[PDB]
């Protein structure tokens, strides 16, 4: 299995709504994507897609 | 190659209530941070969320990855 990271962070679930969350994430280097588990839902971020990057970065940058 | 490595300068800033991302590689201007449902983040209390490296210094993605 691909090793994961676990982060405690804040997530904007809507444009002006923030919630605390613990997430588990991993990087798949074969496809260039980060996969995130958030409250039992899978989110995929394509690291070659600037829209995905602008969604992933606030999650990482608000983390503890 | 890791496509995340050229993102290591990325850092958050608040422009009034707009959460912005500075430091991206190819970008001339700062762009908005997006919520999980793909909307620009607008938050009156934006400044209270920003994290620091124990000084006013903004946290960069490099700092997060090297923790």
């Amino acid at each position: 299995e691909i090793p994961t990271r676990t982060l405690d962070t804040a997530i904007f679930t809507d444009a002006s709504t923030v919630a605390s969350a613990q997430i588990h994430l991993y990087y798949n280097s074969n496809i260039g994507k980060i996969i995130m588990s958030l409250n039992g839902k899978k989110h995929t971020f394509n690291l070659y897609d600037d829209n995905d990057i602008r969604t992933l970065l606030p999650i990482l940058l608000l983390s503890k | 190659p890791d496509p995340i490595d050229r993102l290591r300068r990325a850092n958050l800033a608040c422009e009034d209530d707009k959460l912005m991302i500075y430091g991206l590689p190819w970008m001339t201007t700062q762009t908005s941070a997006l919520s999980i449902n793909s909307k620009p983040i607008v938050y009156k209390d934006c400044a209270k969320l920003l994290r620091s490296i124990n000084g006013s210094q903004p946290v960069s993605l490099n700092d997060v990855l090297r923790r």
